[PDB]
């Protein structure tokens, strides 16, 4: 089979300036028809891939023309001539000529914006939660940059572990920041024997971490 | 100009068939062709085959002959079947289609389904328990505060999560599942809105788990301090 490298696997790029994202063939591209069958794709969280280039360096339809593809062989690479903040995503190529159609690995797109210290909140369990026996404490890190954040809870000052789960969303099209979400979980019992809950967050924009917290039963 | 409508995300046991269906409209002056693809959570992109305008079929050796794609009574209507399914199969599926103008000329992979989830497992399906996250002064930021709420213990993915029935989308962020020591899946989607329309607004989650046709609406109200 086909074996399609993609160069680099990662794309940090700051906002105006050029990309460029290559592809490699194991086997010349080239077909019998003196066409050249090489695709590129792009493809946003949890969504499906969208068609950008067909033989090498056509555009589709509604794709501007600061994206452009060239090559010939085995030798492929997209460019994006000035990156917007809605070019994030994972660029991946393909080729049809040859059986099977192979992909190559994804280049993920990122914006280098400036430091945006992220907006911490926290959230209390619901009585819903609670009549069931568990607790969970929502800890949320809204439209930060860059990615790197971290994320500590504190029961009455004490440091938990092993008892929390967080996930981060892809970067943001149109402010190019990340949300990160975390939960804490704990039974009704140990929930109900601790009174201060927090969740203490640490990253570049904030010149000292910054500590959320309840105690519950306040309100 | 094109639609490609698939079936919906599921669970398939072990050794068993998984069987998809996809619809595609908007062709009318050419042929068309319909070629199949698959992402495991978190990689990247496999080719699984195709179905050629006359009916005929090219497969992924890879597939190992476990891959059947076919077309069905319905106009435009076609099913894949993989039998003896492993973990290997756990992916998203997609069906692409492109205008077949003849033999020598045809294009590929121009318009794409949505994707559909199949979660190759022996386990029962399990609808989300919804919980709120409340806004307080906890959650207010100058003006602005943040709501949302925890769908939690359910099982397979995914989930989808609107607000206000679709009408609110602005300031929305509906994070990655998490997978519990338990085996289901915990998501939360969080929404930041003026704090001056809490007293006036109704904040309400629409979870929908098509898995185990589980919808729930979660209002969210507001606490005290």
């Amino acid at each position: 089979d086909v074996v399609m490298t993609q160069s680099p696997l990662s794309l940090p790029v700051t906002l105006g300036q050029p990309a460029s994202i290559s592809c490699k063939s194991s086997q010349s591209l080239l077909y019998t028809d003196g066409k050249t069958y090489l695709y590129w794709f792009l493809q946003r969280p949890g969504q499906s891939p969208r068609r950008l280039i067909y033989l090498v360096s056509k555009l589709d339809s509604g794709v501007p023309d600061r994206f452009s593809g060239s090559g010939s062989g085995t030798d492929f690479t997209l460019k994006i001539s000035r990156v917007e903040a809605e070019d994030v995503g994972v660029y991946y190529c393909l080729q049809s000529t040859h059986f099977p159609h192979t992909f190559g690995g994804g280049t993920k797109v990122e914006i280098k914006r400036t430091v945006a210290a992220p907006s911490v909140f926290i959230f209390p369990p619901s009585d819903e939660q609670l009549k069931s026996g568990t607790a969970s404490v929502v800890c949320l890190l809204n439209n930060f940059y860059p990615r790197e954040a971290k994320v500590q809870w504190k029961v009455d000052n004490a440091l938990q572990s092993g008892n929390s789960q967080e996930s981060v969303t892809e970067q943001d099209s149109k402010d190019s920041t990340y949300s990160l979400s975390s939960t804490l979980t704990l039974s009704k019992a140990d929930y109900e024997k601790h009174k201060v809950y927090a969740c203490e967050v640490t990253h570049q924009g904030l010149s000292s971490p910054v500590t959320k917290s309840f105690n519950r039963g306040e309100c | 100009q094109v639609q490609l409508q698939e079936s919906g995300p599921g669970l398939v046991k072990p050794s068993e068939t998984l069987s998809l269906t996809c619809t595609v409209s908007g062709f009318s002056l050419t042929s068309y062709i319909v070629d199949w693809i698959r992402q495991p959570p978190g990689k990247g992109l496999e080719w699984i085959g195709v179905i050629w305008a006359g009916g005929s079929t090219g497969y992924n050796s890879a597939l190992r002959s476990r891959v059947s794609i076919t077309k069905d009574t319905s106009k435009n209507q076609f099913s894949l079947k993989l039998s003896s399914v492993t973990a290997a199969d756990t992916a998203v599926y997609y069906c692409a289609s492109a205008a077949y103008y003849s033999y020598y000329n045809y294009d590929g992979f121009a318009y794409w389904g949505q994707g559909t989830l199949v979660t190759v497992s022996s386990a029962s399906t399990k609808g989300p328990s919804v919980f709120p996250l409340a806004p307080s002064s906890k959650s207010t930021s100058g003006g602005t505060a943040a709501l949302g709420c925890l769908v939690k213990d359910y099982f397979p993915e995914p989930v989808t999560v609107s607000w206000n029935s679709g009408a609110l989308t602005s300031g929305v962020h509906t994070f990655p599942a998490v997978l519990q020591s338990s085996g289901l899946y915990s998501l939360s989607s969080v929404v930041t809105v003026p704090s001056s329309s809490l007293g006036t607004q109704t904040y309400i989650c629409n979870v929908n788990h098509k898995p185990s046709n589980t919808k729930v609406d979660k209002k969210v109200e507001p606490k005290s301090c």
